[PDB]
C-alpha cells in the first residue's frame, strides 16, 4: 500500500518564539494504523532555548491516528500526495503560538515541514521560565467545515509547582487532493516526553491517538 | 498561474475603504494573500496579510487596530477594511499573493504573484 503499518518520518523545523530564532531537525516511526508513534528531536540552531519545550512538542503527524472502520481517514488518503495544516493556540495569559506544516510521502518516508512563531508571552510566564512539565491529555474535536477539516483543542499545560496552564488551539488540515471529508468526531490524544538532556536540545516524544465517533 | 485584480481604492480623514483583490487560477484555498504600501516611494512596508486557512492574520505597523483584513473562499477574494484613516495613510497599496504561506510576511520578493495597483487619498 501507501501507507505501510510501519512507517517513519523526519521533520525539519524553524520557528521564533518572543524573538529568539532557532531550528530542529529530529526523526521519527510509529504504526499509523494503530495510533502510536515516537520521535528524537534535535535543537541544530539557537540552542539552548530560554523557553519551554511544551510548546513546541504538539508540532512535530496525524498520520498515525487510529481511526475506525466507519470513518474515513481523511489525513491518510491525501497520500502519496500529502496534506499542510495550520495551527494557532491562543494561551491563558496572552501567549499566541502560530504554526505552518507541510507533509508530504519521499521514498517510503513522511517528510515533515514545520515554520513556528511564539509572540506575546510574559517575561515571568511559565513558558519563558519552564515551569511546565507536559501536556493532559486532549480531546480534539473534529469535524469538516469550507472544504477541509477542522479540529478545535482545549489544551491544558501542567505546571512545575502543581497547578495547571490552558490554551485554545485551532487548527485547519487541508489534503493537497481532494479526497473524501469525514464527519464529526473526536480524537483523543496523550503526548509525552520520554527523555531528554539537561538543556532540552536532545528531546524524545511518544504519542497515542485513537478516532471515536457515536 | 495566480492572477490578482485590485479594487475598492479611493479616496477619503479617519474613514473607511474597504480595498479588495480577486484571484483566479490556483484555489484560493490554497493561496496566501499579502498587502503592501508606498505612498511617494519611502519604501514598501508591510501593511498586513492572511494565510491560506485564515487563522494567521500577521499585521504591521500602524495598521495594528486600526486596520484588519479577511478573507472569503466563496467569493475568492481578500477584503482590507481600513478605519481610522490617518493622513500619514495617503499611499498606493498592493496586494500580493503567496502559495504555501509565508513564514516570513515582509519579504515582497517571497509573494511571486503582484497585482496593479490602487491609490488612497486621505
Amino acid at each position: 500500500a501507501i501507507i505501510k503499518e510501519f512507517m517513519r518520518f523526519k521533520v525539519h523545523m524553524e520557528g521564533s518564539v518572543n524573538g529568539h530564532e532557532f531550528e530542529i531537525e529530529g526523526e521519527g516511526e510509529g504504526r499509523p494504523y494503530e495510533g502510536t508513534q515516537t520521535a528524537k528531536l534535535k535543537v541544530t540552531k539557537g540552542g539552548p532555548l530560554p523557553f519551554a519545550w511544551d510548546i513546541l512538542s504538539p508540532q512535530f503527524s496525524k498520520a498515525y491516528v487510529k481511526h475506525p472502520a466507519d470513518i474515513p481517514d481523511y489525513l491518510k488518503l491525501s497520500f502519496p500526495e500529502g496534506f499542510k495544516w495550520e495551527r494557532v493556540m491562543n494561551f491563558e495569559d496572552g501567549g499566541v503560538v502560530t504554526v505552518t506544516q507541510d507533509s508530504s510521502l519521499q521514498d517510503g518516508e513522511f517528510i515533515y515541514k514545520v515554520k513556528l512563531r511564539g509572540t506575546n508571552f510574559p517575561s515571568d510566564g511559565p513558558v519563558m521560565q519552564k515551569k511546565t512539565m507536559g501536556w493532559e491529555a486532549s480531546s480534539e474535536r473534529m469535524y469538516p467545515e469550507d472544504g477541509a477539516l477542522k479540529g478545535e483543542i482545549k489544551q491544558r499545560l501542567k505546571l512545575k509547582d502543581g497547578g495547571h496552564y490552558d490554551a485554545e488551539v485551532k487548527t485547519t488540515y487541508k489534503a493537497k487532493k481532494p479526497v473524501q471529508l469525514p464527519g464529526a468526531y473526536n480524537v483523543n490524544i496523550k503526548l509525552d516526553i520520554t527523555s531528554h538532556n539537561e538543556d532540552y536540545t536532545i528531546v524524545e516524544q511518544y504519542e497515542r491517538a485513537e478516532g471515536r465517533h457515536s | 498561474q495566480v492572477q490578482l485584480v485590485q479594487s475598492g481604492g479611493g479616496l477619503v480623514a479617519g474613514g473607511s475603504l474597504r480595498l479588495s483583490c480577486a484571484a483566479s487560477g490556483r484555489t484560493f484555498s490554497d493561496i496566501a494573500v499579502g498587502w503592501f504600501r508606498q505612498t511617494p516611494g519611502k519604501e514598501r512596508e508591510f501593511v498586513a496579510a492572511i494565510s491560506w486557512s485564515g487563522l494567521i492574520i500577521n499585521y504591521g505597523d500602524s495598521v495594528e487596530d486600526r486596520f484588519t483584513i479577511s478573507r472569503d473562499n466563496a467569493k475568492s477574494a481578500v477584503y482590507l477594511q481600513m478605519n481610522s484613516l490617518k493622513p500619514e495613510d495617503t499611499a498606493v497599496y498592493y496586494c500580493a499573493a503567496r502559495i504555501g504561506m509565508n513564514y516570513y510576511y515582509a519579504r515582497e520578493i517571497e509573494y511571486p504573484y503582484w497585482g496593479q495597483g490602487t491609490q488612497v487619498t486621505v
